[PDB]
């Protein structure tokens, strides 16, 4: 199928760009994310343009498109 | 012994995927005999950050990455000593034979250069050429006479200037981890590839000094 490359942006202004599929849950993008950041699935929010992302929304279903940003916050306080 | 007359011993077999290779044995390594013992270094971390291993494991788990995870260790020169980056043409031109030897005997699928710095000094003391524009990830030479690809990673030491922290350096884990994949053949997942990383440097400095202040 066809893919998008999406950036994934911290609230420390790390910027991770991805090569995602668009009829892919985005499950395994968070899960990839939260992995590489060392961080637990469930102390991330991901969120696109307001909406919050959930782990069977692809980017298909959200009207993602190439370039498009992901904002990432924590679910609790600083570390 | 004293600390800098001690040696550490490397972790090489034969059909390994990949060795990690820095310049030297660093103290605290050589201090407790095994392989980047943190937390002056990122290597464990990005080791289960970027999915090579299963588990978060530290340095006393060394002698297992041979045979669970195809991957060994060694350096360019086996003496012990800090300002390593510095030392003499001589030493590094004949641990390099050294390594060399040692490659061609074990054939690694890939060579990684922990830290830009140690592959310059491969590829002068070893190839006979100053590399220009050096890029980190796959290099385009082998190792002499053999099919060891050599692959370059940011330091995981702590004191990479470059990268403040183990999230900042896990990319090229990540890619290698992919190029690991490849070479073996095993299914990658392309539904979500990672493909760049950039970062505020100052950020995360002062990100790894907090974090290094929390006493767990
Ligand atoms: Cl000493
Ligand atoms: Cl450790
Ligand atoms: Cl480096
Ligand atoms: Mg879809
Ligand atoms: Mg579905
Ligand atoms: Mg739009
Ligand atoms: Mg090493
Ligand atoms: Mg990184
Ligand atoms: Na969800």
């Amino acid at each position: 199928g066809e893919y998008i490359k999406l950036k994934v942006i911290g609230q420390d202004s790390s910027e991770i760009h991805f090569k995602v599929k668009m009829t892919t849950h985005l499950k395994k993008l968070k899960e990839s994310y939260c992995q590489r950041q060392g961080v637990p699935m469930n102390s991330l929010r991901f969120l696109f343009e307001g909406q919050r992302i959930a782990d069977n929304h692809t980017p298909k279903e959200l009207g993602m498109e190439e370039e498009d940003v992901i904002e990432v916050y924590q679910e609790q306080t600083g570390g | 012994a004293e600390l800098l007359t001690k040696t550490l011993p490397d972790i090489l077999t034969f059909n390994l995927d990949i060795v990690i290779i820095g310049i030297n044995p660093g103290l605290m390594a050589a201090y407790k005999g095994h392989h980047y013992p943190g937390p002056g270094n990122h290597f464990w971390k990005c080791l289960f950050m970027s999915g090579l291993s299963e588990v978060q494991l530290n340095h006393m788990d060394d002698h297992t990455l041979p045979g669970k995870y195809g991957i060994g260790f060694t350096n360019m020169v086996e003496r012990t000593t800090p300002g390593s980056k510095d030392l003499s043409s001589k030493e590094f031109r004949e641990g390099g034979r050294i390594l060399v030897q040692k490659l061609q005997k074990y054939q690694p699928r890939i060579a990684v250069f922990n830290g830009k710095c140690i592959y310059e000094i491969f590829s002068k003391e070893v190839f006979g050429v100053k590399v220009k524009n050096l890029e980190f990830g796959l290099q385009p030479h082998k190792i002499p006479d053999t099919e060891t690809l050599c692959y370059v990673m940011p330091s995981s030491s702590a004191r990479c200037a470059q990268f403040p922290r183990a999230q900042d350096k896990v990319h090229y884990y990540i890619k290698l981890k992919d190029l690991r994949d490849q070479l073996k053949g095993i299914e990658r997942n392309m539904d979500v590839q990672e493909v760049q990383y950039t970062f505020d440097l100052q950020l995360a400095q002062e990100d790894a000094k907090k974090m290094a202040v929390k006493e767990e």
